[PDB]
């Protein structure tokens, strides 16, 4: 695990480019310019629960637009269908890795943000909070399945392996 | 069941005579949050939002500017607390703007022709007795 | 004219060039601040718009798809400021 | 933690009213660690104080030396204890470098 | 294609009696309701206790049948295309099936682009000859009654909770039991069997 | 003609409320509601060098010297900044009115005065080297425009009133009025033998006055036509050309009028200018106008 | 009566005699009124004005408020100066606008006001109702009746 | 070029859609002759 963190910080060293100064984009600057945007404040766990609601509400809306009212999205971000499909409903029903990918961005953000409801219910502990936490960005590749709809993030998963050994 | 605090700090000074309002203006605001939407239009289920956000906001700037009944330091706590909005208040203390609604019945961003809502049009120079409603708002002629 | 007529002219000539060249109509005046709103507004706007499948709310049911593309970005965020063990 | 077909938990209900919990934050002495126990677990600590900050953008810090000198014998669990860097002879950036432009790997070093 | 055009075709009745007007310009904003291919929607007010008009169909809608893109009624005369027509010849024949007409629209603005941008295409030389008993039915001073606010759809129910702030009518909505409340905008446009014709 | 067919001077934010040539006419500098003045080269190619910042309003009024080493202008802050041709520096600020400052002339050959006129009512005779005014004339209506005459005894004012003002530097007195106009005054600018002096005004009419010694007593010498004002109550100013032949004046309907001085006939009457026009120019040498409008736009046309 | 009548854009600068000359011969009877014209997309000719915000938006604002407004054409029938609106009212109150000081003052409306926020449910600071004017408007005795007979009249269609 | 290079950018647009997303205040006028003058059409004028 040393071995391969010390790859990892070689492989960055060595292909730095300098940054390429660029024009400032600022897209929350040209968001909160618009008519269309509010901007307040609020507690993390709050915003981290709408994100979640909104995600899933993305997706299932995505998922009824297309008629496709055989399928189901639970609130864990699983996708089953809810009776057995014929072959054109098969044919017709089959996501991309786009879809896949953020489905499971999802779940991972729902994982942390359960992690800090149970622990703002009063639920499970502030140390076992960190555990949980813990667990969770070093087992994505146990607890989401994204490495299924992208490959690569193998890259990343390993290396919290490494992490985990050198911790 | 009250608000939790974020300071962690006892509050201060005055602070046992402003509360029983305090804690009603804060139970009347989950009603509001609370209300279902039925004959209630789609910007007007969030008027009363607004309202009561205003009263609690000029409750605590009546007792800080008129009443003098507070120190800087219980003032500035419940604007830390959230019970007072800091940036309504700035205005409220400008020369023109002393009712006003919202922060966004004078947002110029906020609507097509780049202006303030009609609210703030002064009701003598409508003249006309026209009866208005503000969609951001609720409001009916702060100026 | 008369003294009246020249007062009503100067009235009306004043009162004009007061509110036509005021500090707040230059050339480069950048317009005021858009300010922080109260935290419940966003709440209830999240607990009516529910699961999307009320009818009164269809027009925007175009709208939220259009935020699909956004929501790896508004992850981003959310995860990067985590509230950090010693905080409440 | 919840189950797959639990509707997500309202804020407004469940949370907003519970006080949290008590959080992890060491108990520091009051004598020792004086000039850092008054702000070391606030979220952005010393932030409204113009003497160690500038302003709430919160970019540019000013520390005292005892503050520097506590923060630092708080901190000797997560730092090192090497002086210098001739530690790394062989074992540095460049010297890997060398290594990857040939053939060579380092006995505790990357292939 | 798209449309993507300056400044509305419009008549006088329907912008308004102030000669100072705001609109605002969406880009691709609608479809048409009849070419439906998306153009450029202008909206404004016309006066202040009218309804917020706006553009209905295509530039390329109005060129070939010489109309206003809101009431489509003529530009010159004042009056519904059938009636224009009954005074004229019919000699567009624009198709009504669907890919016909896509088709034909394509190529008549192709034809359009073709062009200087200012004419009625087809219109203009049988334009030339006018002055029939058209121009002695022509309304002379501008309606301003179709510039109107709806019904007040919760008021005929009695059930009206906004009251004296509604910007709607409370006032009668016209008996059904009548030839002219059907109406469709393609029978109003093409000419056909339109009641008020 | 020279190198002058037409071109096109832009770079302006705003209206371009005033615009002169140079002494010299080699040169020029524009400003107006942009709150910035422009001087480009008029020979060459008619590009800008030098900007001359520090204005907190619209640099309404816009003067030359008769050398023109020093130029003057007047914002609607109730400042004056007096700026250099050369280095374009703030040089010699006078600050002495309530209100907008409307206009400002800087007096030719005598030891250096200055005048100006304000919302305030006044108009105040201000020399250059003692940081205060000199004199003030209360008058009770604004003051829109004002003029030396050749001699620097004299000042002519336009105000509200309809009613050009002269006053004696050395009484302190209302010495004249000239009447003839039915609405207000906006542009006044004497000849360059000091003979004659040329007002724009709201009442429709562009008037000549004659103001000497020995005078009919009835100075409404001639009037011109065409000249329109309308809702946007721009100030508008006239020029006379340098041997005191034509007439320049701006309108309201985007045409340069420039009538014959001894006939009165509309010389010319150009357009491509798409918003009203506030100054009209013309250069010291050549026959070249240099016309400036809203549109934020001036042209050099060459007759 | 030295140039062309319209091609655009000259190129040296002109004399009052050379372009504004009238055009000599008949008018052609082949031309309507949106022929004649001088229009510039099939319903009349638009230009890009320059006017001033404050002074549009004043002009805007008094008639949509009174009825009147002055002329923005540019020279219309030659003169200085007219008036476009209900021109009665123009005279009558001397050609006031929205944002200068009224002459007419009187019959102001009565509304509540309870300006403290410390009596909660009787608090309304700028949401205060008329006394007069009031809330749902049911329409009347026989105008119930015969809307439940167009309402009746819709049933027998569908 | 100036001509090609326009119709370039106004493809070479739709590549990123928004990475600094758009902006818009150039709020104008125009000047408007109806064609169809009527005594009380306008309400009373030539323009609009
Ligand atoms: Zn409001
Ligand atoms: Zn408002
Ligand atoms: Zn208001
Ligand atoms: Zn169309
Ligand atoms: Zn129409
Ligand atoms: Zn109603």
């Amino acid at each position: 695990s040393y071995q391969k963190l010390l790859k990892y910080y070689v492989l960055n060293a060595l292909k730095h480019r300098p940054p390429k100064a660029q024009k400032k984009r600022y897209l929350f600057r040209s968001f909160k310019a618009t008519k269309f945007f509010q901007s307040t404040k609020l507690d993390w766990v709050e915003v981290g629960l709408q994100v979640c609601r909104q995600g899933y509400n993305m997706l299932n809306l995505l998922i009824h637009r297309k008629n496709l009212n055989y399928l189901h999205l639970d609130y864990n971000f699983n996708l089953k269908p809810v009776k057995t499909l014929t072959t054109k409903e098969r044919k017709k029903s089959r996501f991309g890795n786009a879809f896949h990918l953020c489905r499971e961005v999802l779940r991972l953000t729902k994982l942390v943000v359960d992690s800090h409801v149970q622990y703002r219910l009063g639920n499970v502990d502030a140390f076992q909070l960190a555990d949980g936490l813990q667990y969770i960005f070093a087992h994505v590749g146990q607890l989401t399945g994204m490495y299924r709809y992208k490959y690569k993030l193998m890259r990343q998963i390993r290396m919290c392996k490494d992490l985990k050994h050198l911790i | 069941m009250p608000k939790v605090k974020r300071s962690r700090k006892a509050p201060p000074d005055g602070w046992e005579l402003i509360e029983p309002t305090l804690d009603e203006l804060d139970q009347k605001m989950r009603e509001a949050e609370t209300e279902p939407h039925e004959g209630k239009r789609k910007v007007e289920s969030l008027w009363p939002i607004f309202r009561i956000h205003h009263q609690k906001t000029r409750y605590i700037f009546d007792l800080f500017y008129k009443r003098k009944a507070i120190s800087r330091e219980l003032y500035e706590y419940c604007i830390k607390e959230g019970y007072a909005d800091k940036n309504l208040i700035a205005k409220w203390k400008k020369q023109g703007y002393e009712n006003l609604c919202c922060l966004r019945c004078i947002q110029t961003r906020d609507t097509n022709f780049g202006t303030n809502c009609i609210c703030r049009v002064p009701k003598s120079k409508l003249e006309v007795g026209r009866i208005i409603e503000c969609t951001h708002c609720g409001c009916r002629g702060c100026s | 004219m008369s003294e009246e007529k020249l007062q009503e002219k100067a009235r009306k000539w004043q009162q004009l060039q007061a509110k036509r060249y005021a500090e707040k109509r230059k050339f480069g005046f950048v317009d005021a601040q858009k300010e922080d709103m109260p935290p419940e507004h966003v709440r209830k706007i999240i607990r009516d718009h529910g699961d999307m499948t009320n009818r009164k709310f269809r027009h925007d049911k175009r709208v939220y798809l259009g935020a699909l593309k956004y929501m790896p970005h508004a992850v981003l965020k959310l995860l990067e400021n985590m509230p950090m063990p010693w905080e409440q | 933690p919840f189950d797959d077909e639990e509707p997500p938990l309202d804020y407004a209900d469940n949370i907003l009213d519970v006080e949290p919990l008590e959080a992890i934050q060491l108990e520091l002495d009051p004598e020792e660690d004086a000039p850092v126990l008054d702000w070391f677990y606030d979220h952005q600590p010393l932030r409204d104080s113009r003497k160690y900050v500038n302003g709430s953008t919160y970019q540019r810090w000013q520390f005292t030396l005892p503050m520097m000198s506590t923060l630092y014998r708080l901190a000797n669990q997560l730092l090192t204890d090497l002086v210098d860097d001739n530690y790394f002879y062989l074992f540095d950036l460049k010297a890997f470098f060398t290594s990857k432009a040939l053939n060579m790997a380092i006995p505790g070093g990357p292939k | 294609n798209w449309e993507d055009a300056d400044f509305p075709i419009l008549c006088q009745t329907c912008l308004g009696e102030n000669p100072y007007i705001r609109m605002t310009k969406e880009k691709y904003g609608k479809e048409c309701k009849i070419c439906a291919r998306p153009f450029t929607v202008f909206r404004w007010c016309p006066g202040v206790r009218m309804r917020f008009k706006k553009t209905e169909v295509c530039q390329t809608c109005s060129k070939l049948k010489n109309v206003c893109q809101t009431c489509l009624l003529d530009l010159e005369y004042g009056l519904p295309i059938q009636v224009r027509d009954a005074g004229l010849s019919f000699k567009d024949d624009m198709p009504k099936s669907d890919v016909n007409k896509e088709y034909y629209t394509q190529n008549m603005e192709r034809e359009i682009s073709n062009s200087d941008g200012t004419r009625p295409v087809g219109m203009l030389g049988k334009a030339t000859s006018t002055s029939d008993m058209l121009l002695k039915l022509a309304r002379t001073t501008p309606y301003y009654k179709r510039n109107r606010p709806h019904i007040c759809s919760f008021w005929v129910k009695g059930e009206c909770k906004r009251g004296e702030e509604c910007p709607y009518r409370h006032e009668k909505p016209t008996d059904p039991d009548d030839p002219l409340a059907d109406q469709n905008i393609k029978d109003r446009y093409y000419g056909i069997n339109d009641p008020v014709a | 003609s020279l190198q002058a067919p037409i071109m096109l001077l832009s770079g302006h934010e705003g209206e371009v409320y005033c615009c002169k040539f140079h002494p010299n006419g080699s040169t020029l500098a524009s400003a107006g509601f942009d709150r910035l003045i422009l001087l480009w080269n008029v020979y060459g190619d008619c590009d800008n060098y030098a900007t001359l910042k520090g204005h907190s309003g619209a640099v309404m009024e816009l003067h030359y010297n008769t050398d023109g080493s020093m130029l003057f202008s007047a914002s609607t802050d109730k400042t004056v900044a007096v700026w250099d041709s050369e280095t374009g520096e703030r040089v010699k600020r006078l600050k002495g009115h309530t209100s907008f400052v409307n206009s400002c002339y800087p007096a030719r050959r005598g030891p250096q005065l200055v005048c100006t006129g304000s919302d305030d009512g006044t108009v105040k005779l201000w020399d250059i080297r003692k940081k205060a005014a000199i004199q003030t004339f209360q008058n009770t209506y604004q003051v829109l425009a004002v003029t030396f005459n050749d001699t620097s005894d004299q000042i002519i004012s336009g105000g509200i009133d309809n009613d050009i003002k002269v006053w004696d530097l050395r009484q302190n007195k209302l010495t004249y009025t000239m009447r003839g106009h039915a609405d207000s005054v906006t542009g006044l600018s004497l000849s360059s033998e000091g003979s004659y002096l040329l007002s724009n005004a709201m009442d429709n009419t562009v008037r000549v006055w004659d103001v000497r010694p020995f005078a009919p007593k009835e100075r409404c010498v001639k009037i011109f036509q065409g000249n329109v004002h309308n809702f946007e109550k721009n100030l508008l100013r006239c020029s006379w050309s340098p041997d005191g032949s034509k007439i320049a004046a701006g309108s309201a309907d985007r045409f340069v009028y420039v009538w014959d001085t001894t006939s009165r006939r509309i010389l010319y009457k150009l357009p491509g200018h798409a918003g009203s026009i506030n100054e009209v120019a013309f250069h010291p040498d050549e026959p070249i106008i240099i016309s400036a409008s809203s549109d934020k736009r001036l042209y050099m046309g060459e007759i | 009566v030295h140039l062309d009548p319209a091609v655009k854009e000259v190129q040296y600068n002109p004399t009052y005699e050379t372009m504004f000359a009238p055009e000599f011969g008949p008018e052609n009877p082949f031309r309507t009124q949106q022929m004649a014209a001088p229009r510039n997309m099939l319903s009349g000719y638009a230009e890009p004005a320059h006017i001033n915000d404050f002074m549009f938006e004043q002009q805007r604002r008094t008639f949509a408020t009174y009825g009147y407004a002055l002329d923005p054409s540019l020279d219309n029938h030659q003169v200085s100066a007219k008036y476009i609106g209900s021109v009665e009212e123009a005279e009558k109150n001397q050609g006031l606008t929205v944002f200068e000081t009224g002459q007419k003052k009187t019959e102001k409306r009565k509304k509540f006001k309870e300006n403290d926020a410390s009596n909660i449910d009787g608090f309304l600071g700028p949401w205060a109702k008329y006394v007069d004017e009031k809330d749902v408007a049911k329409p009347s005795e026989e105008e119930q009746k015969e809307l439940d007979e167009i309402t009746a009249k819709r049933q027998k269609k569908g | 070029r100036v001509a090609l290079e326009k119709s370039v950018s106004q493809k070479v647009a739709a590549a990123m859609p928004v990475r600094a997303a758009d902006k818009l205040a150039p709020a104008q006028y125009i000047r408007y002759t109806p064609s169809q003058q009527g005594v009380a059409f306008n309400s009373g004028a030539k323009q609009r």
